């Protein structure tokens, strides 16, 4: 699971990836 | 900030689970 | 704007284009 | 909710800036 | 619906949203 | 052109809503 | 290239990859 | 059309070339 | 990290999300 | 293979590392 | 098919369009 | 390599065939 960087739809992409049906935050 | 740490700098996945509600 | 039918990334997706900078909360439930 | 209605069924744009912060 | 920056496959995207089966037209 | 006021400025939803047919 | 089988939002992004500089017409209908 | 085709069957990038301007 | 059900390019893009500069193999079969 | 039991059943981010290089 | 500028994801999701079932890697 | 070819410089799809396994 390597650092990248994610910038953002990619990072809410990511975001949705790694937290699923737990659901999550995105605040900048 | 998420934008600061992963954006800005890099980041790991693992990192990303402090965002998961 | 058209009606959706989104569903998995692309619901979050389309969360960031109409939000953008205000961010969102994504709650399944 | 919305967000189930968006996959189940359909959804507006404006039923979604319900979520936006 | 904030303002952002859209580009490449990212403003086609935004385009589906908006547009959906009226379909649209990406002419840079 | 979409590019000049979506990717080089920002633009908004509404202003998408040009582009469609 | 193989055959595709693309809905919704794919099938603007192959059109995309396909069409790039030119730009293209989505003309569901 | 081939943007239906796409989605309940199948097509070819080829084909898609159709919709480029 | 939670189960995954990804199919297409969604599978994909959750390998580069993974795997990021080491890069990967698609091997669908 | 994992690949075809992420789209068919489920699969965990763990299981797909194991196709990186 | 014109020449593009992909990268990252945006490279991976066109390798996936071309090489599909065929599979490919992803060797930066 | 690949990156090299389409992220630095642009590229072709039928350059990315050189790439399918
Ligand atoms: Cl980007
Ligand atoms: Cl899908
Ligand atoms: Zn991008
Ligand atoms: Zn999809």
């Amino acid at each position: 699971f390597v650092n990248q960087h994610l910038c953002g739809s990619h990072l809410v992409e990511a975001l949705y990836l790694v937290c699923g049906e737990r659901g999550f935050f995105y605040t900048p | 900030g998420i934008v600061e740490q992963c954006c800005t700098s890099i980041c790991s996945l693992y990192q990303l689970e402090n965002y998961c509600n």
